[PDB]
């Protein structure tokens, strides 16, 4: 819990018409962290559970 | 009832927020109708929303 | 991108007073002739008479498929060029939707020559929401707007290979 | 038609301006007057000048016309000059902004 406490802060500020462009960078940036994070706590809680049972 | 722009331009119908006012984020409706009453662009309103939620 | 239709939207025969044939050039060729320009827009020239007169367009929005429009604004390398296409005057070119203004003045440079041309064309592009409606005015130096494209999208990409 | 404001305090201040475009020279004429017009705005760091452009837009809430909304905010210390010989939205009132990092929010 304790090296999981460093939270990523992300809004989504408003894009105009013609900043698609930024806006699609802010989005891929924003669902890559997501990924990113998810992937890492649910991998680590299943190997965090065998190492545990197995102790 | 309003967005950011009429509010901060002063629509005669958005008077309920006035004068010296605080706060520590700010809450718009999606479906409010008094926005730009006299047609026109207000330019980089989106640099503007995002210095007004500072 | 996911689907285009092509159609017309403002015709030649839209803008009054005007000589809508001589829009050719030979920087613009095709692979018949020399002289042409693009099929989706006019480059609008003066007739006989002179003084260009005020011309006028507009488009409403009826169906439900939002339309991709361009234009552009000439602006010549003389006086000369510009009071030999155009009339004298202060020449504009302005337009207006529920959501875009426009207005471009004529700025006449000799700029270094680019396919046989010291003009240049400056190219705009919008988008005409469905219900929204299009104004037009020209005083001058007007390309005028001849095919848009009505679009529906769904998120794609561009690839830049052989 | 000149005006200007002095900053003295330590607050910023965000300002907001306008320029009108009729539809008419007609409209133009009778709302102000004859020859070229001119709105232009200076500060230490802000440049501003936009002239009027005259042509019949589609009509949104009865008006054929348009209205440019600008926005900028004077520093503290920061002197700010307006200049105008027509078409001129005239600032009246402004917000003095003390900040801190937000956000917002577009729910119901």
């Amino acid at each position: 819990i304790n090296k999981m406490n460093t939270q990523f802060e992300a809004v989504d500020h408003e894009f105009s018409n013609l900043e698609r462009r930024i806006g699609n960078l802010n989005k891929r940036m924003e669902d890559g962290f997501l990924d990113v994070w998810t992937y890492n706590a649910e991998l680590l809680v299943l190997l965090e559970n065998e190492r545990t049972l197995d102790l | 009832d309003c967005t950011i722009e009429g509010w901060i331009l002063g629509n005669p119908k958005c008077d309920l927020l006035l004068g010296d006012q605080s706060w520590s984020y700010i809450v718009e409706r999606p479906n409010a109708q008094n926005g730009i009453c006299y047609p026109g662009v207000l330019n980089e309103l989106e640099e503007l929303k995002a210095f007004i939620g500072s | 991108g996911e689907r285009v239709e092509r159609f017309e939207m403002f015709p030649k025969s839209t803008w009054a007073g005007v000589d809508t044939s001589r829009g050719v050039t030979n920087a613009c060729p095709s692979y018949t002739i020399d002289s042409s320009f693009y099929r989706n827009l006019v480059w609008i020239v003066k007739t006989d008479s002179a003084t260009y007169p005020v011309i006028k367009g507009t488009y409403n929005n009826t169906g439900t498929q939002p339309i991709l429009y361009f234009w552009g604004v000439h602006h010549p390398l003389d006086t000369t060029v510009q009071d030999n296409l155009y009339g004298s005057g202060d020449k504009y070119v302005r337009m207006g939707t529920e959501s875009m203004n426009f207005a471009k003045s004529p700025e006449i440079a000799a700029r270094p020559a680019v396919n046989g041309q010291r003009s240049r064309i400056d190219y705009y592009w919008s988008v005409l929401r469905p219900g929204e409606t299009l104004n037009v005015e020209s005083n001058g130096n007007l390309i005028a707007p001849w095919y848009a494209y009505k679009f529906v999208s769904k998120k794609g990409a561009v690839f830049k290979s052989d």
